[PDB]
DNA sequence: CATATATGCCGGTCTCACACGTGCCTGGAGACTAGTAAGCGCTTCTAGTGGCGGTTAAAACGCGGTAGACAGCGCGTACGTGCGTTTAAGCGGTGCTAGAGCTGTCTACGACCAATTGAGCGGCCTCGGCACCGGGATATATGGTAC
DNA sequence: CATATATCCCGGTGCCGAGGCCGCTCAATTGGTCGTAGACAGCTCTAGCACCGCTTAAACGCACGTACGCGCTGTCTACCGCGTTTTAACCGCCACTAGAAGCGCTTACTAGTCTCCAGGCACGTGTGAGACCGGCATATATGGTAC
C-alpha cells in the first residue's frame, strides 16, 4: 500500500538490466527497496538541512546537487 | 637556537582528560592522535560552513553556519548533543559581553 | 504456441536497457517517495520539478552501479542469479555496510 | 581593565581565540562572526571529552594509567557514531579490533 | 584601446571571470596574475578533449548535435577521462553496453 | 518579467566545439553536463591550489600552484597535455604585456 | 612428537595479531623498497623517518583492511582460502579497479 | 663524490611470513601460495601512487627532503587519512 | 532445413528547441597608487646518511599428510515466458496562489588599528608507569588407551 | 581420560618519557572607528500544486516447466605445521655534512580605486535536427526431422 511499493519488480528489474543483470532472485525486490530508501533518505536529508539554511519551503535541484556532492555522488547537469 | 613556536591543542586535551578522568594520562602518541582528530574535525565543520556560506551569497561564517555544519556532518546523536553543546556556549557568551 | 528459451528475453532486455539513457522508474510514484521521506525531515515542503528529477537520476545511477557490484558478486560465487547476500557483500567492501 | 579570554565567556577549556584567528587565516570566507569560534570550539571540546571518556576506559580496562592510540582505536571502532565519523581515518598505532568470521571456527 | 587577457593568452576560455571566480572563492588572501591564466586554459583543454571525443561519439551515432550519452561514451571510453570523473554522474548518460561473458547463451 | 541574470561556460563551450568539431552543435542537457565539468574541475584545482598555498604559509596561489594542483588532480597524459596548454598560455600572455 | 591440526596456529597467530599494534613488515625491507620506488620518481631525495613510518602505517592499514575484504570475498565463495581473485574483486567493487 | 649503492628487487624484502602476519591481523586463516606475489602488486601500486602524490607536495616546498607532512597531505589526498603524525 | 518475431531502416512529416541577431547593462580592463609577500641573499645546526660487527630472531626450505578446493551428479523449484486482465501513469488542461526572490531602507556587527599583558610555549629536570622477564596457574588441543 | 604446549596473570626489576616548574614573549584582548552585510518588509509574478477525465501502456497475477541453486559425494594436491639450516634485521655506536629552517633586506606584484567600454546576458525568432512512425527489410532464435 505503501509509496515503497511504488518502486516496482518490473523498474527493479530494468534497473538490474542496465547494469546487466541476467537472472534475479525473488528476495532481492525488497532487498533494493530497503537499500534505495537508505540513498534516499541520506541524500534527502541532506538536501532538506540546505533548504531550512537558506530559510526556504522549497527544495531546489542545488539542494539536492549540493546534498550528492557531500555524499560522494556528484551530479552533472543540474546546476553543479 | 632555541626551535620555532609549533602550536598544538594538547594544554585542552589534557585540560579536557583531567575533567572526565582526574588520574589517567596520555601518551605522547596517543596526543599526536588527539591533535590529528581536533584538526580533521576543525577542517571539515569550516569546509562544510564556507561551502553554506558560498551557496546562500553571504560573506560570513556565523555561529548559523556552523550548526548547519555540525549538523550535516556529524552522526544523529553525536550532532544533537554538539548543537546543543554549542549553543549553550553561544548563549552564554553573548549574555557574557 | 512460440517460446524463447529463459534467458533470451533477459538478455534482449539488457541489450535495450544498456543501449537507452531513459529514467527506469515511473516518474509519479518515485515523487510521491521523495515527498513521503522529506515530510520525515520538515513538513510543508515543496520541490522543483528539476529537484525530483536530480533526485532519480542520482538513484537509478547508484542502483545501476550497485547491481553492476552485485552481478560480480553472484558470478564470484558461481552463480548466475543476483541474491541479498550478493547486494550485501557490494555494500559492505564499498564501505555503505559495516 | 578586564583580559578574561572569550575561552572563560562562553565557559569552554578550548581557546576561543585561536579557533576565531585559523577560521580568519583559513580562506573560509570574507568575514567570520563571533558566535561562529565559540560554537566551534565547543564541538571540538565535546568531540574530545566524549572520545577522552571512551578511551580513558579502555585505558583501565586495560589495567594502564596513560591512554596510548590502541585504547583510542578501541574507543572509536567499539562506538558506532565515532567509529563512522572516523570511517576514512587510521589511527597509527591503534590495530584492529579482534574480529574471527564464524565459519573459521572449529567445530 | 582595451582587449581581453583571453586574447592576450589566445584562450577562447574568460580569464578575466576566472580571476574574480578565484578573487571570490576564498581560495587565497591573493591570486597571481598567471593563475587565471592557467587555470581557464587547463579548463579549456579539458573541454577541448571532452568535445573532441563526444563530437566523434556524435558522428559514431550519426547525430549533429552532441547530447549527454555521447559524452558518457565519450567519458567511459577513455582511461584517463573515466579516473578524472570516477565519481561522477553524467545524468540521461546511461552505461556502456557491456554483459558478464559467462551470461552469454552455450 | 525583469530579466535576472545567472552566468555560464556555454559561449566558450561553443567557441571550443567549433575549433574541435565545426559542424557539429549541442543539446541544452548536454550543455549543462559542460558547465557541471567545468565548475567541477575549477573547484577540484583551486581547492588544491588553496590546500598548497596554506602547507606552505603562502598568501598567494600563483600558477605554479595551479600547476603543481595540475599534476595532483590530473591523470598521466591529461596533466602533461594540461600543464603544456597552461605554460605555454601564460608564456604567450606575458609576451603580449 | 606433537602436532596441531591444519587450521589450529591460523587461529592462534589472528587472535595473537589481532591483539597487537606492532607493525608487522621488517623496517629495513620496508624503507629500501620506498626509497627504490621514490628514486624512479625522482633522484636525490632524503626522507625524515618519521615520512618512512607514516608510510608504513598506512600502507600496513590499508593491507589489513584489504585482507578483510578479500577474506569476505572468499567466504562468499563457500572458500575459506584467499585467492588473487578475491583481491581482485574487493579492489573492483572498492573503486580502485 | 662517493656513490650511492643501486636499489634493486626491494619488493621483495615483502616476504612470505610478513604478509601472512598482515592477513592474520586482518582475520585471514588459509592463504593461497599466489597471494604472496598479488599483494607485492597491490602494495608497489599503492605505494607508488602516495609517494607520487608525497613528493610532488616536496618539490613544491622547493625541498630535497620528503617530511612526514607530505606523506599525510597525499594520504590526504588519496582517502587514506592518517592521524599521529601531525597536520 | 523452415518458421517466427525482434529489430533495424527509409523517407516522409512534423514540431519546437537550438542557435542566430538585437539590444542593454553590468562587470569587468586600462590606468594609477601605494604596502606588503616573498624572493633571495647569509647563518645556524638538526637530523638524515652510511659504515661496522655481536647476536639472534626471523626467514627459508623440505618434509609429510590432512582438510579444503574443485568437479561431477542429481534433485527440486524458483525463476523466466507469455498471456489475459487491471490499474494507474502521463498528459494536456485550466485554474490558483505560495513563496522565490528582488529592491530598497537602516542598524548592528565585524574588520581594522595599534598599544597592553598574561596564555601558551620551549626548556629543563625527574620519578612512577610500564616494558620486559620468569614463575607458577590454567586452558585447550591433541594423543594414548580401555572398553 | 591423560598429557603436552600455549597463554594468563603475578610481582620484580630498571629505564626513560610524561608531566610539571619556569620565564619569555606573541597573539589575543581592549576599546574606539568606520563601511557595509544582511535583516526586515514591501512587491511581483514564476512555477509549484491540484482537481479532471481520457487513453493507453505498463503493472499485475497466473500458470507452465526448465535451467539453475544447491546439497552430496569422491578425488587429489596445495597449503599448514614443524624441524633444521640460513640470512640479514636490529642494535649501538661511530663520523660527515646536506639542506631545513630561520632572518633581514628589498621591490615587483597585486589589490584597491575610477572611469570606460564592450562582453556576455535575456529576448525574440524561424527553421532545420531529430523524434515519430508506418510498413518494410533484415537478422536471429527456435524447432522439425531424417540422417
Ligand atoms: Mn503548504
Ligand atoms: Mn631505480
Ligand atoms: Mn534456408
Ligand atoms: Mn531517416
Ligand atoms: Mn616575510
Ligand atoms: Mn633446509
Ligand atoms: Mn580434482
Ligand atoms: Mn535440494
Ligand atoms: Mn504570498
Ligand atoms: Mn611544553
Ligand atoms: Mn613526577
Ligand atoms: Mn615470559
Ligand atoms: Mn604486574
Ligand atoms: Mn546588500
Ligand atoms: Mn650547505
Ligand atoms: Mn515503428
Ligand atoms: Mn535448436
Amino acid at each position: 500500500r505503501d509509496n515503497i511499493q511504488g518502486i516496482t519488480k518490473p523498474a527493479i528489474r530494468r534497473l538490474a538490466r542496465r547494469g546487466g543483470v541476467k537472472r534475479i532472485s525473488g528476495l532481492i525486490y525488497e532487498e533494493t527497496r530497503g537499500v534505495l530508501k537508505v540513498f534516499l533518505e541520506n541524500v534527502i536529508r541532506d538536501a532538506v538541512t540546505y533548504t531550512e539554511h537558506a530559510k526556504r519551503k522549497t527544495v531546489t535541484a542545488m539542494d539536492v546537487v549540493y546534498a550528492l556532492k557531500r555524499q560522494g555522488r556528484t551530479l552533472y547537469g543540474f546546476g553543479g | 637556537r632555541k626551535r620555532s613556536r609549533k602550536e598544538s591543542y594538547s594544554i585542552y586535551v589534557y585540560k579536557v582528560l583531567k575533567q572526565v578522568h582526574p588520574d589517567t594520562g596520555i601518551s605522547s602518541k596517543a596526543m599526536g592522535i588527539m591533535n590529528s582528530f581536533v584538526n580533521d574535525i576543525f577542517e571539515r565543520i569550516a569546509g562544510e560552513a564556507s561551502r553554506l556560506a558560498h551557496y546562500n551569497k553571504r560573506s560570513t561564517i556565523t555561529s548559523r553556519e556552523i550548526q548547519t555544519a555540525v549538523r550535516l556532518l556529524l552522526p544523529g546523536e553525536l550532532a544533537k548533543h554538539a548543537v546543543s553543546e554549542g549553543t549553550k556556549a553561544v548563549t552564554k557568551y553573548t549574555s557574557a559581553k | 504456441p512460440h517460446r524463447y528459451r529463459p534467458g533470451t528475453v533477459a538478455l534482449r532486455e539488457i541489450r535495450r536497457y544498456q543501449k537507452s539513457t531513459e529514467l527506469l522508474i515511473r516518474k509519479l510514484p518515485f515523487q510521491r517517495l521523495v515527498r513521503e521521506i522529506a515530510q520525515d525531515f520538515k513538513t510543508d515542503l515543496r520541490f522543483q520539478s528539476s529537484a525530483v528529477m536530480a533526485l532519480q537520476e542520482a538513484c537509478e545511477a547508484y542502483l545501476v552501479g550497485l547491481f553492476e557490484d552485485t552481478n560480480l558478486c553472484a558470478i564470484h560465487a558461481k552463480r548466475v542469479t543476483i541474491m541479498p547476500k550478493d547486494i550485501q557483500l557490494a555494500r559492505r567492501i564499498r564501505g555503505e555496510r559495516a | 581593565r578586564k583580559a578574561k579570554t572569550r575561552s572563560s565567556r562562553a565557559g569552554l577549556q578550548f581557546p576561543v581565540g585561536r579557533v576565531h584567528r585559523l577560521l580568519r587565516k583559513g580562506n573560509y570566507s570574507e568575514r567570520v562572526g563571533a558566535g561562529a569560534p565559540v560554537y566551534l570550539a565547543a564541538v571540538l571540546e565535546y568531540l574530545t571529552a566524549e572520545i577522552l571518556e571512551l578511551a580513558g576506559n579502555a585505558a583501565r580496562d586495560n589495567k594502564k594509567t596513560r591512554i596510548i592510540p590502541r585504547h583510542l582505536q578501541l574507543a572509536i571502532r567499539n562506538d558506532e557514531e565515532l567509529n563512522k565519523l572516523l570511517g576514512r581515518v587510521t589511527i597509527a598505532q591503534g590495530g584492529v579490533l579482534p574480529n574471527i568470521q564464524a565459519v573459521l571456527l572449529p567445530k
